[PDB]
């Protein structure tokens, strides 16, 4: 099965940082691969699908890149909205997989 | 207005069975997915399984043996059946609507805790 690695687990970052968090999958998943950000408490929500398009609503500061086996979500300018889990889940045949979570959490 | 909410039984002694219900309003099971997801305690995301517009439905292979999925297109009801419970299977449930490759629409989830 294709199993989908997530780097960092946890990153602290101040509001204004631009940060990349990756996501490798363990076989070609051939761009089928979306983005999910969960707040405390909530349900994941979708932000980007099929590589690079972003869901309805969602600021242009968060963009999505890659190919075969590499994925990476890149954020600019960090804004206190923004902190919470950030996962990738693949659509490559079955079974669907996600990462193991990247924590982004505020700096201090 | 696309709604999912889901109820379960909440505390479950280990080796019962169970059946998390997800209710979804809005749109027709026969023309979109809806998959099943859980989440440990401080853990990831794990999927599940989903049942198909159409009534076929694919597992986690990992956790195949002991899932069944099924769906109620008249109740506008999706099940998770799970049996014997262990209580590594302690986590919030999440049921999700599918559409041309995401998630788009997810219910709140409901925690499911298997103690003696």
């Amino acid at each position: 099965d294709i199993v989908l690695t997530q780097s960092p687990a946890s990153l602290s970052a101040s509001v204004g940082e631009t940060v990349t968090i990756t996501c490798r999958a363990s076989g070609n998943i051939h761009n089928y691969l979306a983005w999910y950000q969960q707040k405390q408490g909530k349900s994941p929500q979708l932000l980007v699908y099929y590589t690079t398009t972003l869901a309805d609503g969602v600021p242009s500061r968060f963009s999505g890149s890659g190919s075969g086996t590499q994925y990476s979500l890149k954020i600019n300018s960090l804004q206190p909205e923004d902190f919470g889990s950030y996962y990738c889940q693949h659509f490559w045949s079955t079974p669907r997989t996600f990462g193991g979570g990247t924590k982004l959490e505020i700096k201090r | 207005q696309v709604q999912l909410q889901e109820s379960g039984p909440g505390l479950v002694a280990p080796s019962q069975s169970l059946s998390i219900t997800c209710t979804v309003s809005g749109f027709s099971l026969t023309g979109y997915g809806v998959n099943w997801v859980r989440q440990p305690p401080g853990k990831g995301l794990e999927w599940l399984g989903m049942i198909w517009g159409d009534g076929n439905t694919d597992y986690n292979s990992a956790l195949k043996s002991r899932l069944s999925i099924s769906k109620d297109n008249s109740k506008s009801q999706v099940f998770l059946k799970m049996n014997s419970l262990h209580t590594d299977d302690t986590a919030r449930y999440y049921c999700a609507r599918e559409r041309d490759y995401r998630l788009d629409y997810w219910g709140q989830g409901t925690t499911l805790t298997v103690s003696s």
